[PDB]
């Protein structure tokens, strides 16, 4: 029991000192290495110093303020370390938590009030340190974010987040708000919730604040001044404990309605956050600050957390941080942007474009039909009215940068184009030839095209440099990605232009070499063909939705082949059985061409024809078609379900390797978001790259391990599944 | 070794919960009135040689707290020697301290063992116990937990029982039941409870809706009254079977087990012990089997217990002449009759759970006892006591007329 | 005819009441662990042989509650057909889920069964079930309601044991405590409780005071009713009750569980298991429910008369230490050998966990019977409500 991390036998100090003639003890955090303060290795031995000081000099403290010197307040703590934790080192995991928190409980146990000077971002550790204080106040800044986003990253809040969060608003309340998606608030709504107890508009009334409220707490609050509510005598846990019959009657609903909403995935975070909640709601603080570092080291030791950490922080770093960018390139401003049709695709992209304050004009073959895209941008105002997400003062504004057209001479002043219209290059070469010229001289030419490559396309305009492949993904107010594809004669300049117009709109951008069917496109085709194939071998429709949910994919793979369209999937396999007989070759066709071709025939074709998979009927989707298990002899083939959903993970991680190899992709980065972010591909992998390396079966784990599982599934069901030269040795 | 045979097989009749007459009364006052009922039987039998008393209790917290069968024994005057504990094995705890007092007497170390179980639900309502597998967000991970309500709906949705088929069940129970109370069938096994002044507060089972029609219990509501109308048991039932698109919910409150108060004793001894006694053998316990099933549908335990059951008495589905499953849900006996090809004539004859109600702890015990006295009546040999229990377990108890 | 035989008797070490490392374990947890570790020990051992899991549960609520035995079974991934069953015989529950499990394999109907108890009192304290027969005003008056320690001070008012003479015990039962755990005695058969992360949470018995001396003892203090009164009613002819026990000459209040594997010769000879003592006999006796605690003498009596031996036959006697006094009553009425008597330690030193206590000391006496290559062994405790156990184990 030592604040202190070693007790055996040389770090850097980031807290400062400074006591007044009152008695209130100022400790403001500036870690020297960084620009932001993060619970590292010398942020314990900071902290450590600083608690034993306040306890050696508690006779001349009256109070503590713990403020920040940087622009952000505490944002997270050091991942480069955590993802390094073998099981071996679950003893030292939950002795540094145990450490952090015991200097915690002990600056919330000290008879004097504590007030947290909140200037900026308190994500993570950060919010976890001021929830050890006795009242915060948040300064109403710009870019202030607070939350305790540890689940993102597959760990908890192990520095007391989670016994604490439940301690102010009980099991249910702290689980949902805060705890389960680790989302983050505004200091606004922070206040709303519970985190944060004021608010003051600039950063220099924080400190004048905090020891304001301390010499009014001490004033008319003695007794009471520096205690938790928690630590009062009759603290009343809000919901009640789990030995209270109206939590008891709904507690067994908890795991249940998480597992509805978590689809049977392999993500343990969640899982073990509510386990920690409600443990620790049955014995005492202290006793329950210790059972959430057992699941906190119980999580950094798992390889689900070393592959969220991968992904969702450092392979997300290098990409925001310009990995995928051409270098040595200035940025070229955009004033107006002119999208090519309002179809789906069309609508999406002005919307998100007008949305980041572009004027954008949106073309298409009528008024009638432009006009009614630019319908899609206000029927989502509309919802974000009633949400109240949004003011009608900025909405209008949205709304009144889309101006819709038929005419093409309304291009003119145009310096980014984005065309959305038909799969069909004659029709590209058809439209781009109509404005090429109408258009400012400089400016981007991008198409929103699935399959074609760029290189062909780039043919019908005059200057192929400033030619580029934007591809985004319906709905494009949701989807996060834009797939950016590089032409033989695309220059550098055009790369970045599109670069940054991803991260103008709030967006992740990847970039990519030319080739036939990209990457997104590309990979999520082996994923709906062997459910497809799946389907004609004679597996049952809902063993293979239930399989396609439970590998953790946000929609399963047959009402994903209805909303894809079925006839295109028919394009796409002629188009490559061309290629190949073009050449003087022999094509192999895949055994879910022939369920498609089947689907066809019957006229079910997918969502836009009214039957696919499903059934549709008042818009909405129904339920399975009836037809489909008499039409494919369903259940005359009962894989185990471990084998559906490996021979869909194992398809579009195999896939994946095919584009690192032939120069697709350029990095490993842009393999784990763009296929995350990109095509759906589940989280708890950290991407289809991440899934290889990562890979955790029942034989083993890491590339050996998902070669043998990958051999294991090429001799039961085809040759498909052999890894490339790239994975063996 | 020695054979075990039951001598008195008792029980108190079935109150409601919402208004129940047997609501003012005390669960261990239920207990107490069929223990003096057996004094009235029998007045010169020394209680001496009564080794123990052993209750099946489901949810033993508050008024069925702290060993009920010992405070039966002491607050009824029993011999101090008498011992008394409490099992809990779910909706099968009634009939497994029946078996645990055969198993008692067949070692040789107990002779003369009451037996039998209690369950005041309109006082102590299921759940008030608590329990790791409900209350615990871990082991409810693991154990896929899921109420029978789902499992029974599961059962129904897999086998192919329409809403029409379950309910229809339903009413061949309220017949059935009727006719045994009318046909006096009852008459000398349901004790009726009196209070401190021997007034009269229930002597029939009030649950029973005799003039129940096909029409009105096609009005009645799927069940959304419990965990169940919370969410998430159906994603998570369908996670595991998970070739089956969507549960068909079935059972409402009509074509399910009533939630009742009552209690039931039996007393089980050896053949030296009730000729000490003199007492008249009625049955003798043949056989008994424990087997399982899946946690999800958690009520297709009966299919394997009673083969268990009947591949250790050398018997077949033949040899049994009666055929008694507890009426928890319509589907867990129509599966358990499409199952085994039990014939129509032979099943619950007499009403079940459905008509007469469920009291938990003591539904294993009124089961049995039913048997006994409509083995006399038809003057037949065998019968075949089993019933699902929560969990994904079964009991099966096959008894012979002497 | 099918005799019972033990094959495995292991059990958790005992964490103490207060700051006890066992109050952030839940009581399932504590069970599954037993579990794997009759794995670890039978790997090809078929858990589809295996036919019901008996435990012993006093205050089977909250986290005990919804036959934490049947929790047991699925949690730790055994066969579903393979029962789990609760039971509450107040503190003989676990002794009364061995002799059940013995019973139901000599009947014939049960092949291999799990038997033991489980009892956190430190998450699920004494009592938190409520019960008919203490919070119902009018069944509290026909048993004559008073708690253990009053019938244990009783005991020693009436065959005068002084304060001396109950603190004499508990020094001795800590000496022969720290004895056996200093000789390696208790090195198989307690298992080390661990976390979800393999750390260690604990490997020993916390409630142990091996450094207790007679002085200390002495300076222990020995109750909000007129339950002396109401027990002077029955018992007329004492004037006063002379209160000698305190909380160091009584049983400690500790959370534990444990495990016992019972099954017929045919069981271990399919399944490869080594029978390493067979179930003699048992018998269930009972005393005043004022006394309480005199049970034991009456249920060895009856359990030496069906297996044909006496005092002399028997070489260990293991008796649980509720009080002090109920041992030294049982030690005078019997005569027994004072070298015979809780020679590992006992309640007193190392605690009891109700449910699982009657387990616990069940497979201790497994142990010495072994050790001293001794024959065999009686197996008592004095329950609440008057009642009374006993069991005869012969080492094979
Ligand atoms: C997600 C996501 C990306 C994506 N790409 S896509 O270009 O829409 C596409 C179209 C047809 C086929 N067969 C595959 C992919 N589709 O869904
Ligand atoms: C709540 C609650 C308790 C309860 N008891 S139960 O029905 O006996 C049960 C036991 C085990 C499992 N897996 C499911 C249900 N059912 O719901
Ligand atoms: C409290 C509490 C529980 C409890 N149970 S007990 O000690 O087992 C007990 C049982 C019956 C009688 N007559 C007296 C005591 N006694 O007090």
């Amino acid at each position: 029991s030592s604040h202190h991390h070693h007790h055996h036998s040389m770090p850097d100090n980031t807290i400062q000192w400074d006591k007044d003639a009152d008695g209130i003890v100022t400790l403001t955090m500036d870690d020297p290495s960084g620009s932001t303060n993060v619970m590292n290795e010398a942020y314990i031995e900071s902290m450590g110093k600083a608690v034993d000081r306040l306890v050696a000099e508690k006779d001349s403290i009256t109070g503590v303020v713990v403020a920040s010197a940087k622009k952000t307040f505490f944002a997270g703590g050091d991942v480069k370390t955590m993802i390094q934790a073998r099981p071996e080192d679950a003893g030292d995991v939950f002795n540094t938590v145990e450490t952090i928190k015991r200097q915690l409980r002990t600056l919330e146990t000290l008879g004097k009030p504590v007030v947290a000077a909140i200037n900026g971002a308190a994500l993570g550790g950060g919010l976890e340190i001021a929830l050890a204080c006795h009242h915060r106040i948040a300064a109403d800044v710009k870019g202030s974010q607070l939350g305790l986003p540890e689940v993102t990253l597959g760990l908890l809040p192990g520095g007391g987040g989670v016994t604490r969060t439940v301690r102010m608003f009980g099991i249910q309340n702290a689980f949902v708000s805060v705890l389960a998606q680790g989302t983050r608030f505004k200091p606004a709504k922070a206040k709303e919730i519970g985190l944060v107890d004021e608010l003051v508009a600039t950063v220099e009334e924080l400190v004048p604040a905090a020891k304001a409220w301390i010499k009014e707490e001490l004033k008319a609050n003695p007794d009471g001044a520096g205690v938790q509510p928690w630590d009062k005598k009759g603290y009343k846990m809000p919901g009640g404990t789990p030995s209270s019959p109206g939590l008891a009657a709904i507690l067994p609903s908890f795991p249940s309605n998480l597992r509805k909403q978590l689809k049977g995935a392999p993500m343990p975070a969640p899982r073990a956050i509510l386990a920690a909640a409600v443990e620790g709601a049955q014995v005492d603080f202290d006793t329950a600050s210790r059972i959430e570092s057992r699941y906190f080291a119980s999580l950094v030791t798992g390889q689900v957390a070393k592959n969220m950490m991968q992904a969702f922080f450092f392979d997300l770093q290098a990409i925001n941080a310009g990995g995928s960018r051409p270098e040595g390139i200035g940025k070229t401003p955009i004033k107006r942007i002119g999208v090519l049709g309002a179809g789906m695709m069309g609508a999406g992209i002005a919307y998100v474009s007008a949305k980041a304050g572009y004027e954008v004009v949106l073309k298409d073959v009528s008024l009638e039909a432009a006009a009614k895209g630019k319908g899609y941008s206000e029927k989502l105002e509309a919802k974000a009215l009633e949400r109240g997400r949004t003011t009608q003062e900025r909405s209008d504004a949205l709304l009144a940068r889309i101006t819709p057209t038929a005419d093409a001479a309304d291009f003119k002043g145009v310096d980014f184009v984005i065309e959305a219209v038909f799969e069909n290059q004659e029709l590209k070469h058809k439209v781009f030839g109509e404005i090429e010229d109408i258009v400012e001289p400089n400016a981007i030419l991008g198409s929103n095209t699935s399959t074609l490559p760029i290189t062909g396309l780039a043919t019908g305009v005059k200057r192929q440099e400033d030619f580029i492949g934007i591809h985004f993904f319906s709905p494009v107010d949701k989807m996060p990605l834009v797939e950016i594809i590089k032409g033989e004669k695309t220059s550098d300049e055009a790369l970045a232009r599109v670069f940054d117009y991803t991260l103008a709109i709030g967006k992740t951008p990847i970039v990519v070499n030319d080739s036939r069917g990209f990457f997104t496109s590309r990979v999520i085709g082996t994923f709906v063909n062997e459910a497809l194939a799946m389907l004609g071998e004679g597996v049952e429709p809902a063993s293979i939705e239930q399989a396609g949910s439970q590998a953790g994919y946000p929609a399963p793979p047959l009402q994903l082949s209805d909303e894809l369209n079925l006839e295109l999937m028919h394009k796409i396999a002629v188009a490559t059985r061309k290629g190949v007989e073009d050449a003087g070759g022999t094509y192999q066709p895949h055994p879910a061409e022939a369920v498609v071709e089947k689907m066809i025939e019957l006229g079910r074709s997918g969502r836009l024809k009214g039957a696919g998979f499903y059934e549709y009927a008042d818009g909405k989707r129904s339920g399975l078609w009836p037809g489909l298990r008499e039409t494919f002899k369903s259940g005359s083939s009962q894989p185990p379900l471990q084998d559906m959903i490996d021979r869909m993970l194992f398809a579009e991680a195999l896939e994946t390797q095919k584009c690192l190899d032939e120069g697709v992709l350029t990095s490993t980065a842009d393999a784990n978001i763009g296929s995350i972010m990109g095509i759906g591909f589940p989280p708890w992998t950290g991407g289809s790259a991440q899934f290889i390396v990562g890979y955790s079966g029942p034989a083993g784990t890491g590339k050996a391990a998902f070669v043998a599982r990958a051999r294991e599934l090429a001799a039961a069901y085809g040759d498909r599944f052999l890894p490339p030269e790239s994975l063996l040795s | 070794s020695e054979e075990a045979f039951i001598y008195e097989a008792i029980r108190t009749p079935r109150g409601k919960q919402k208004n129940g007459s047997l609501h003012e009364v005390k669960p261990l006052s239920l207990v107490v009135g069929l223990i003096d009922e057996l004094r009235k039987r029998h007045p010169d039998l020394d209680e001496n040689l009564i080794s123990d008393v052993i209750l099946g209790c489901v949810s033993p917290v508050g008024d069925q707290g702290g060993d009920i069968a010992r405070a039966a024994v002491l607050a009824s005057g029993m011999p101090v020697t008498s011992g008394g504990v409490q099992l809990n094995r779910f909706c099968a705890s009634g009939l497994e301290a029946v078996n645990t007092a055969a198993q008692k007497v067949r070692s040789g170390w107990d002779d003369l063992v009451l037996a039998g179980g209690v369950e005041s639900m309109s006082r102590v309502p299921m759940g008030s116990d608590g329990g790791a597998m409900g209350l615990d967000p871990a082991t409810n991970y693991d154990v896929m937990f899921v109420p029978q309500s789902i499992g029974a709906d599961l059962i129904a949705t897999i086998e192919g029982f329409s809403r029409e088929d379950v309910d229809a069940y339903a009413l061949r129970s309220q017949q059935k039941a009727a006719e045994a109370w009318s046909g006096g069938y009852f008459a000398k096994s349901v004790v009726p409870v009196r209070d401190q002044n021997g007034l009269l507060i229930l002597d029939h089972d009030e649950h029973m809706r005799p003039d129940t029609t096909k029409e009105g219990l096609a009005k009645l509501k799927p069940a959304f009254e419990g965990l169940a109308a919370l969410g998430g048991f159906d994603d998570v039932a369908l996670q595991k079977y998970h070739w089956v698109e969507k549960i068909n919910h079935v059972h409402t409150g009509g074509n399910s087990s009533g939630i009742v108060d009552g209690a039931a004793l039996v007393m089980i001894g050896s053949a030296a012990a009730g000729k000490l006694q003199g007492l008249t053998p009625r049955a003798r316990i043949v056989a008994t089997a424990t087997s399982g099933a899946d946690p999800v549908i958690m009520l297709t335990g009966p299919t394997p217990a009673t083969r268990k059951v009947l591949d250790r008495a050398g018997l077949t589905v033949d040899d049994i002449d009666l055929f008694e499953l507890n009426e928890a849900f319509a589907s867990v006996v129509l599966k358990f009759q499409k199952d085994l090809n039990i014939p129509d004539e032979k099943l619950n004859v007499n009403g079940g759970a459905i008509a007469m109600g469920h009291p938990l702890g003591a539904t294993g015990a009124m089961i049995l006892g039913t048997m006994v006295d409509e083995l006399e009546r038809r003057n037949a040999r065998r019968a075949l006591i089993t019933l699902c229990i929560g969990g994904g377990m079964g009991v099966a108890t096959i008894i012979e007329r002497v």
